[PDB]
RNA sequence: GGACCUGGCGGUGCUUCAUAUCCCUCUAGAGGAGCCUGUUCUGUAAUCGAUAAACCCCGAUCAACCUCACCACCUCUUGCUCAGCCUAUAUACCGCCAUCUUCAGCAAACCCUGAUGAAGGCUACAAAGUAAGCGCAAGUACCCACGUAAAGACGUUAGGUCAAGGUGUAGCCCAUGAGGUGGCAAGAAAUGGGCUACAUUUUCUACCCCAGAAAACUACGAUAGCCCUUAUGAAACUUAAGGGUCGAAGGUGGAUUUAGC
């Protein structure tokens, strides 16, 4: 016997969590759950996971930017990654007849879908999407290739085009994930009333570093006051006044509303832009829903995200680089 | 906030590896920590220049180095006073001699301040970090005193107090005569010491000693000196020798304190408690002395007045155990828990003695449901138990018929340093195996006996031969059978022959019942073979049982015939 | 300066020069090589040149049931301790110098013919 | 005060209470250089005399 | 290539702690600070002095508990209190740890003129986050 | 290679 | 304790500064650091000195 | 025990500048006004020029306290860029992090 | 007595356990300031407090009786000074 | 010498590409002038390092003394240090980085093919590969999920740094160490980067965008030169600011070349 440096694979190996381990981790979580409830003077019976997270954030305050790195006291089911069960018994016989494919769960699904397509022959969008590969890989609890995912989707689509019945429709919906779309419909500000009873709306707008707050009155003669000044005295530049005109002109309401707005920060153009957005948002309270959608599609209700880019070190500007020295 | 019962005292490091697991480690861990502090102070004071940068605001005087050396090198009176404050006995004497030879005048106040230093330490140097009678016959104190030109009352008083402190009782009484011949008046502190010398100077009968003391007290009244607490405390402390003779005289001192206006301290009652607590039947007198002393002390907060105040609670609990009075023990503990009275418990040795006698009295005279509440409140939070209290606790569980707690007492016993105590493991095993129990309990007793077996196998005396008592082996084997772990029990039978320990009759009979259930004739013969080796009388009768009960093969029959030949 | 000092790991990583263009392509050959030595190996916490005896750190805390006090070894008693540590260092070096020499192969510098021992035991408790 | 820090920790090393890994490293390099013949000369007795 | 405080990939046999496994850009994102004091806050003074003290204490504890430290020190300052929190191994006898705690707390209290406490947490072995 | 072949019980409160 | 208290969060301050990345040359390569100071303001009213 | 001889010279310059600060402050006050006679200010000019050269505070250099690097030092921590980064990059400087924005 | 974990987990791993967890040691925890403790602490501190004058109901009433305002600031920092 | 493999290379084939990108296209520049600054060369008794891309307002978020490591002269010798050395070696190194990277690959442990040769290992209606880990990705920071930062493995250039500090080896120890005084750093010239200009979309003033004048030898144009004052300092023809005086080249710049979605 000669001592070739002995090998140890277990060092870098992963730590699999046996089912007995999880069973004892849950006993600790239930005892700790009652301890934590006793610490905070709350009833242990009605102590929820939201209360645990709130109590842990107080007792162990962490400012780490990444939430996953902060203290956590969760149920082991949530913490520990799901573990694939034994795939054979004591006699060594695998449970599933497709074990030796190495992908028994995936190929069993292809077998079940292929079998349904056969029976149909013997017998004979907007709100939903197909699940992604990372969601299929969790239903099956296996690792999948990209082409494996495509083959499964191509086989489901081939099943919808057929005259699939109710039994063949509950199955496909297991792999359709509803896509919840946020509405682009603009939110309308409430219509308020002043001491004199004149209806008005109020909104806010931001352009670069300029911040504006505008009060649009339901009825008026077209007067606009900016920090108490006539708009043409506050904005001597003709382009800044055209920006103030743009919202009212677009909906054919020049000379129909009075506006009193306040703006701070930014330059002359950014201030006119911020007022344009504030007036447009407030003006949406006095127009029809169809007119509000036209203003949205005209770019009058979107906050401009274009702000100055920081300079980086080692270059002259935000993008400009120093001269590449002559070689 | 109250004491945390799951924790060890705050002084220890709150870590499972660093927490003390025994009363021995409780004492030694603190001594190791104090040693580290002393080594730091030794370095701080030896190399003060490294620790002289003061960045603290406000200044912290107690975090600066200490300078124990005199900084005045001139020979004069003002330089001697410095060496007296630093308590330099040799340097101060040398400086005093040189100063005297030169002929310069040394004030009286300073000459006395030099005697106070020599008379207190006995012409010896006080202990430092690193460099019988003790009234040395050749002592600077007596010499300087004789050479002294003018001697005041204070000069004699410090000589009389120093002699008595160092056990020169006879010299101090002789010096007390000169003070009177010189028409001087002593102070109360001198009288306190002379009372100590009157009793300890010579051994005589009580009546002779009690007549001298009353003469010192009357002298103290002639000289217009008022007695203090230590005057009466010294009388009671010195009467401890005479015991029964001093019982009524001692109570006359206490009644005098109350009238005069001096208030008895905890030490005043400690001395009376010890005086009345002589070996014998305490019921005759000690009963009503402790009952009356506690009614007086009920609901009183105490302040330190005498050095012996930290001995009352240890003394009072000692009698409550002797009388076996649990109601009185609660009153003593109640007094210890009022206000800040808990600080008079005493050093670690006195704290462990107090709680041992207190808890051992609870286990004895208190209900088991309350006993286990004190067990949780006191151990290890207040003290670590001695192995004899674990036994007193098991005896309390036995008397209450609550034996499901035995496995917990063993688990705790290990955590307190009693894993390898023989008297304890024998006690646990005997109680567990004394009688049969339901299957659920019997299984638990077999898991504990297994852990005990491991303790016997992995003793630290494993370097030497392993000592397996006979009772321990019999009990551990019986517990395995009754639990159904017959395989483990059969294996252990070898250890009876290896260590030559007699098997118990009950163990042999239960082994047969495990064989007849398994219908194994060889094992049944193995039992008869074991009892035959020791020549037990039950064997010859057991062989008859084996014949009928089990089918005997010709080889087995000859084997029994071989044992029959031995018969 | 105390603050310019580094740890032993930093000092050995630098001194050994195992990472570098020399060690990348074996551009440097090593007939003479700096060998790493653990200098904390035979060192006892609490033991210094002055020979102080710290109770509870390098000597027992209690002696004859009483707590020991700070003490210092005599000049003669300390030389023996120092000498004993030097001999223990050469003895340890002698233990490393004593390595059992293995049989050679077809020739002294040849690998051919040398035994490598039995193959490693397989994962399923297989042995060879 | 670099004197205080260096002098304090040097003293603590001689007392056995501080292990200076850097100093130990230097002491081993200096020890092995004597065995190699590369010892520091006596002041005034340098290679040039 | 960036080098600062990066344990480089090896053969999968090098155990690294959580702190050692995170490069500097993860500071304040995945790993916290090893010392907490007020000197680096806006409008606060004496950052230079707190920094020198911290560098010393790390060297002092490394050499005072040689071979015992299983992770970097966590230094906490509240008022004038200095708390040193160390993760140590379970090889030295408890007596030697109590000696060094008493010794270190006292020596550091007189050196920096402030009450110093040392808190020891023992682990059986260096806690391994991953094998690089 | 040829020159040289290259070169439990835990209890509480131990004394 | 019966004290009237209001709370608000003043705006945070981030102090940034730049340092060279290399020990020697390579000027155009820098490392940038920041110190973030966050604020909370407790405003108590109508309380005695005790 | 200072890092180098150059740090040791700056230590002495800082100690001597501290000892002469009051003397130099008082003499400079006589030179920094148009009230006193020139005959008196000319004598004060000679007096401050006769003080030791290393008493002048303009000769003090802010060197790295751990490496004595004379440039690239951050005054707030008194450390060179290299030493500061070493401590900052190991999370040993309270509240300091890499800046991304 | 809490099974609290902290640390960014490795792939298919879990946040590190509390034993030997330096990230939890770095946190200024509030275990000594639980709501139960704070309420008990403040019950003991009520004996130290005094009652604001009821007559001074509004700031305008304070200004009438106490026209002078004195502002001073105390600074709490960590360190020896 | 034969055959074959790998690499390198080809004034080597074909194919598809680069998105501020190789060419053209778009905008503002550099290349010409003065000035500022770096380097080279020359000069000087008088540092060093960087020095194709990936050096050249680079180590320096910075040199009148100091800094300083250089030169000349003088002085000290167990020396601020249980010495010291900015002495040699970055081709011994740690530490921290450049570079491809404006990449996506590296890879332990196994398995199989080639007769068990150097070698090779992919086809999805799939034919021998499985792969921990690392990187990318994800996540986080900044104002979003966008963008910008940050991140960016292994390897390439014995790439940069012994003068950040530390340190292997070699060398110095009345000197290659330490201190003091004074001094060097100029420009025949060449060149890189930048600033200011050559003007009318300009110049001056008011104003901060509805004005009045200026507008070619008293215009535009020096942040230069010269003189004075002030600021900092112990020290200023020297550094900085301001004023005065002066009013030059320059009239929008060849080959070539830089940056930006
Ligand atoms: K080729
Ligand atoms: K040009
Ligand atoms: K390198
Ligand atoms: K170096
Ligand atoms: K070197
Ligand atoms: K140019
Ligand atoms: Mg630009
Ligand atoms: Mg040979
Ligand atoms: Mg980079
Ligand atoms: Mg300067
Ligand atoms: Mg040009
Ligand atoms: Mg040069
Ligand atoms: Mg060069
Ligand atoms: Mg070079
Ligand atoms: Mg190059
Ligand atoms: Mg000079
Ligand atoms: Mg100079
Ligand atoms: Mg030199
Ligand atoms: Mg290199
Ligand atoms: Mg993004
Ligand atoms: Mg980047
Ligand atoms: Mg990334
Ligand atoms: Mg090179
Ligand atoms: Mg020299
Ligand atoms: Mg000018
Ligand atoms: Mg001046
Ligand atoms: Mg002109």
């Amino acid at each position: 016997a000669f001592v070739i440096p002995k090998k140890n694979v277990p060092t870098s190996k992963r730590e699999t969590y046996t089912e007995d381990f999880i069973k004892k981790q849950i006993e600790e979580f239930n005892i700790g759950k009652r301890h934590l409830a006793n610490m905070m003077g709350e009833d242990p019976e009605t102590f929820t996971q939201e209360d645990i997270d709130r109590a842990i954030a107080y007792l162990f305050p962490s400012g780490l930017f990444e939430k996953r790195a902060r203290p956590v006291m969760k149920h082991p089911e949530q913490i520990f990654p799901r573990q694939r069960a034994i795939q054979w018994g004591e006699d060594g016989r695998p449970f599933h007849y497709l074990f030796y494919t190495g992908k028994q769960s995936y190929y069993s699904l292809m077998h079940d879908v292929y079998g349904m397509l056969l029976n149909l022959e013997k017998h004979q969008v907007i709100g939903s999407r197909w699940l992604i590969k990372e969601e299929l890989e969790e239903m099956l609890v296996e690792k999948l290739s990209d082409l494996d995912y495509m083959q499964f989707i191509r086989l489901l689509e081939k099943l919808l085009t057929s005259q699939c019945g109710a039994a063949e429709e509950e199955f496909v919906q297991r792999f359709r994930r509803s896509v919840t779309l946020e509405s682009k419909k603009q939110l309308i500000e409430p219509v308020q009333y002043d001491e004199q009873g004149m209806a008005f709306s109020k909104s806010e707008g931001k352009r670069k570093t300029a911040k504006a707050e505008a009060i649009v009155y339901k009825h008026g003669s077209g007067r606009i006051k900016v920090n108490g000044i006539d708009y043409q005295l506050y904005f001597p530049i003709t382009q800044d006044r055209e920006q103030l005109m743009f919202p009212f002109h677009f909906v054919d309401r020049l000379g129909k509303h009075d506006v009193t707005c306040t703006v701070s920060g930014g330059g002359r153009s950014a201030q006119a832009g911020a007022i344009r957005l504030a007036m447009a948002k407030a003006l949406c309270s006095f127009v029809t829903e169809d007119e509000v959608e036209w203003m949205r599609q005209a770019g009058l209700l979107t906050t401009d995200p274009r702000v100055r880019e920081r300079k980086k070190p080692g270059q002259e500007g935000a993008r400009r680089k120093f001269t590449w020295k002559k070689r | 906030v109250n004491r945390d019962t799951t924790a060890v005292p705050y002084v220890f490091q709150d870590d499972p590896y660093l927490m003390p697991a025994s009363s021995l480690e409780s004492r030694s861990f603190l001594l190791a920590k104090k040693s580290g502090e002393n080594v730091a102070k030794f370095i701080i004071n030896s190399y003060p220049k490294y620790f002289q940068k003061d960045i603290a605001e406000p200044h912290i005087p107690c975090l600066m180095p200490e300078y124990f050396e005199p900084q005045i090198k001139d020979i004069s009176e003002a330089a001697l006073k410095e060496r007296i404050e630093l308590r330099k006995v040799k340097a101060s004497v040398d400086m005093f001699d040189q100063l005297l030879q030169a002929g310069t005048t040394v004030s009286l106040e300073t000459t006395n301040s030099l005697l106070d230093l020599l008379c207190y330490y006995g012409d010896q140097e006080p202990s430092t970090d690193y460099h019988g009678v003790t009234w040395r016959a050749k002592n600077n104190a007596e010499r300087i005193f004789s050479l002294m030109p003018e001697k005041n009352e204070h000069s004699y008083c410090t000589m009389i107090r120093g002699m008595v402190k160092h056990r020169a009782y006879e010299q101090a009484l002789n010096l007390y005569t000169e003070l009177l011949n010189n028409r001087l008046h002593a102070d109360v502190y001198t009288f306190n010491a002379l009372i100590e010398a009157t009793v300890c100077a010579i051994n005589e009968k009580f009546e002779e000693k009690w007549s001298k003391i009353l003469e010192l007290l009357r002298h103290m009244v002639a000289q217009k000196v008022k007695p203090n607490l230590q005057t009466f405390n010294t009388i009671l402390k010195c009467l401890r020798r005479f015991h029964v003779f001093a019982r009524s005289p001692a109570l006359q001192v206490l009644r005098e304190m109350k009238a005069i206006g001096i208030e008895p301290s905890l030490a005043t009652y400690h001395h009376i408690i010890r005086l009345f607590d002589q070996p014998g039947d305490p019921l005759k007198r000690s009963s009503f002395i402790i009952y009356d002393i506690m009614n007086e002390l009920m609901g009183k907060r105490f302040s330190p007045k005498d050095p012996d105040d930290d001995k009352f609670f240890q003394s009072a609990m000692s009698i409550c155990s002797s009388l076996r009075d649990l109601e009185l023990a609660y009153q003593v503990h109640g007094l210890l828990k009022t206000g800040d009275n808990w600080k008079f418990i005493g050093p670690d040795q006195h704290r462990n003695f107090y709680y041992s006698k207190f808890f051992d009295l609870i286990c004895l005279m208190e209900q088991i449901d309350v006993t286990l509440k004190w067990y949780e409140d006191l151990i290890p939070s207040a003290y670590f138990p001695h192995s004899q209290t674990m036994i007193h606790l098991l005896q309390a569980l036995d008397v209450a018929n609550r034996l499901e707690v035995i496995p917990k007492i063993w688990k705790d016993s290990k955590e307190y340093g009693h894993t390898f105590r023989s008297d304890l493991r024998e006690e646990i095993l005997m109680l567990m195996a004394r009688d049969k129990h339901p299957p659920e309990l019997q299984v638990a007793f077999a898991d504990c006996a297994a852990d005990i077996k491991s303790a016997y196998e992995s003793q630290p005396i494993r370097q030497t031969a392993q000592d397996w008592p006979a009772t321990s082996l019999n009990c551990i084997a019986i517990l395995f059978l009754r639990a159904g772990r017959t395989q483990e029990a059969w294996k252990m039978l070898g250890l009876f022959r290896k260590h030559n320990k007699i098997p118990r009759s009950e163990l042999l009979n239960e082994l047969m019942d495990s064989a007849k259930v398994s219908n194994s004739p060889s094992q049944a013969i193995e039992v008869v073979e074991l009892a035959s080796a020791f020549s037990l009388p039950i064997c010859e009768g057991l062989t008859q049982r084996v014949m009928s009960d089990f089918a005997i093969n010709q080889e087995q029959k000859e084997a029994l015939s071989n044992l029959t030949a031995l018969t | 300066s105390f603050f310019t000092k580094l740890t032993a790991d930093e000092l050995w990583k630098g001194a050994l020069a195992e990472t570098g263009a020399g060690a990348k392509k074996g551009r440097g050959k090593r007939t003479k090589k700096k060998k790493r030595k653990d200098l904390n190996r035979g060192q006892i916490i609490g033991e210094g040149r002055y020979g102080f005896l710290w109770p509870g750190l390098n000597v027992p805390l209690m002696k004859n049931g009483a707590v020991q006090t700070i003490a210092q070894r005599s000049k003669e008693e300390q030389e023996k301790v120092e000498a004993d540590m030097i001999q223990q260092r050469e003895e340890w070096d002698r233990k490393k110098k004593m390595k059992v020499k293995r049989e050679r192969g077809w020739s002294g510098n040849s690998w051919g013919g040398i035994s490598l021992g039995p193959p490693d035991p397989g994962p399923c408790g297989e042995t060879y | 005060n670099h004197h205080t820090y260096a002098e304090l920790m040097q003293t603590l090393r001689f007392l056995g209470l501080y292990r200076d890994e850097h100093q130990d490293f230097m002491d081993e390099q200096k020890r092995l250089k004597k065995l190699r013949g590369k010892e520091k000369p006596k002041k005034g007795e340098g290679k040039r005399a | 290539k960036n080098r600062a405080a990066r344990v480089r990939v090896s053969k999968g046999d090098k155990p690294v702690t959580y702190e050692e496994a995170h490069a500097p850009h993860y500071i304040a994102h995945r790993k916290g600070w090893l010392s907490l004091h007020t000197g680096n806050l806006d409008g606060e003074d004496h950052a230079a002095e707190r920094t020198v003290e911290d560098v010393f204490l790390r060297k002092f504890m490394w050499g005072t508990f040689p071979g015992c430290l299983a992770d970097q020190l966590v230094l906490k300052r509240r008022g004038n209190q200095l708390e040193i929190c160390a993760v140590v191994l379970r090889q030295l006898s408890p007596h030697k740890y109590y000696f060094l705690v008493g010794y270190s707390e006292t020596l550091l209290s007189y050196f920096y003129k402030c009450p110093v406490r040392l808190h020891l947490q023992t682990v059986p072995s260096k806690v391994v986050y991953k094998y690089l | 290679y040829l020159s040289g072949e290259e070169v439990e019980y835990e209890c509480y409160a131990p004394d | 304790l019966g004290i009237s208290i209001k709370v608000h969060e003043p705006p945070r301050k981030i102090e940034r500064f730049t340092l060279l990345q290399s020990v020697h040359i390579y000027k155009k390569h820098r490392v940038q650091y920041e110190m973030r100071t966050l604020y909370r303001c407790l405003e108590l009213e109508h309380l005695t000195g005790s | 025990h200072y890092v180098d001889w150059r740090m040791w010279r700056d230590v002495k310059r800082r100690k001597m500048a501290y000892e002469y600060a009051d003397e130099r402050l008082r003499i400079n006050s006589l030179r920094k006004n148009t009230i006193l006679p020139k005959i008196l200010q000319d004598v004060a000019d000679e007096e401050i020029a006769a003080l030791p050269r290393d008493s002048c505070p303009v000769r003090i250099r802010n060197r790295c306290v751990m490496t004595s690097r004379p440039r690239g030092v951050k005054r707030r921590w008194r450390l060179s860029r290299i030493v500061f980064r070493h401590l900052a990059d190991h999370g040993q400087l309270s509240g300091i992090q890499r800046a991304t924005w | 007595p809490l099974p609290v974990r902290m640390g960014y987990p490795v792939k298919k791993g879990v946040p590190m356990a509390k034993e030997g967890n330096l990230e939890l040691l770095k946190i200024p925890n509030f275990l000594h300031l639980t709501p139960v403790a704070i309420k008990k602490h403040c019950e003991a501190l009520k004996d130290f407090c005094t009652e604001w004058p009821a007559a001074l109901d509004s700031d305008e009433k304070c200004e009438k009786h106490f026209p002078i305002e004195i502002d001073s600031t105390d600074y709490v920092s960590s360190g020896p000074s």
